[PDB]
């Protein structure tokens, strides 16, 4: 059966560089853990994996080599994604009260 | 041509400008489709120009319908009545904004040939010549040759 349908919409949590870090510890230690190298196909699995996992929402492909450190894994979690479509976009965006702005499909 | 062609007088629709100017433009409706190359223009119209163009004409009601019939359009209603509809196809987004300013600044009165470049509804102020004027009048008014 087809589970109801994971939204794309994506807020970096606040507390999301201790959590990163204790995930860090969890798979590798060293000072500046933002520099430790993701080189290991081991050490990246298991830590995009964790992350995915908790966050709901995974490192693309797309973006998956330029995660060379865990410096650029902060950066990616630390960008909000929102999947709403444009017409909310529009709508909720304070529009003029002489514009109005209607969708049919 | 001239001759094929309607032709009217240069005018305004309520004496636009005497008292004070009345923005005739009052409606735009852009009927746009969220799919398709020929109102992809019109879509970033939509996204990045409209709210300011809205805000900027407060009197002109803007209505985005993102479905329209047959081609993407803005249809401009002014106050006289004037429906004007204008094809936004596969025009880009600085096209869409410059014919959307001119639709704005423009009345409703027909894009036709105006037959004099001026409008006065007083073109004399020391009286409209006649042929009287500047003739000399003569004594008792006789006519020439009038024998009394």
């Amino acid at each position: 059966v087809c589970p109801p349908l994971r939204s794309r919409a994506y807020t970096p949590p606040e507390d999301l560089q201790s959590r990163l870090e204790s995930y860090v510890k969890e798979v590798f230690l060293p000072s500046n853990w933002q520099d430790i190298s993701l080189e290991d196909s081991r050490l990246k699995f298991n830590l995009l994996a964790h992350l995915a996992d908790d966050l709901g929402h995974v490192v693309p492909n797309s973006r998956l080599h330029q995660m060379c450190r865990v410096r650029d894994v902060l950066d990616f979690y630390n960008v909000p994604i929102q999947d709403r479509s444009k017409f909310d976009e529009l709508s909720a965006s304070n529009l003029p009260p002489n514009l109005k702005i209607t969708w049919s499909y | 041509t001239a001759r094929g062609t309607p032709s009217r007088f240069l005018a305004s629709v309520l004496h636009n400008g005497l008292g004070r100017y009345v923005q005739q433009l009052q409606r735009l409706s852009f009927s746009v489709s969220r799919d398709g190359a020929s109102s992809r223009g019109a879509r970033e119209f939509v996204e990045r120009e409209v709210i300011d163009f809205a805000r900027r004409n407060p009197g002109v009601v803007i209505y985005v319908n993102s479905r329209p019939c047959c081609v993407p359009r803005v249809v401009a209603e002014y106050l006289n009545g004037a429906v004007r509809e204008e094809s936004i196809h596969c025009k880009s987004v600085e096209e869409i904004s410059t014919l959307v300013q001119k639709l704005a600044d423009q009345s409703g009165l027909d894009v036709i040939r105006i037959r004099k470049p001026f409008h006065t509804d007083n073109p004399s102020i020391q009286g409209q010549w006649h042929p009287f004027t500047n003739k000399p009048t003569t004594f008792r008014g006789l006519r020439p040759r009038e024998v009394q």
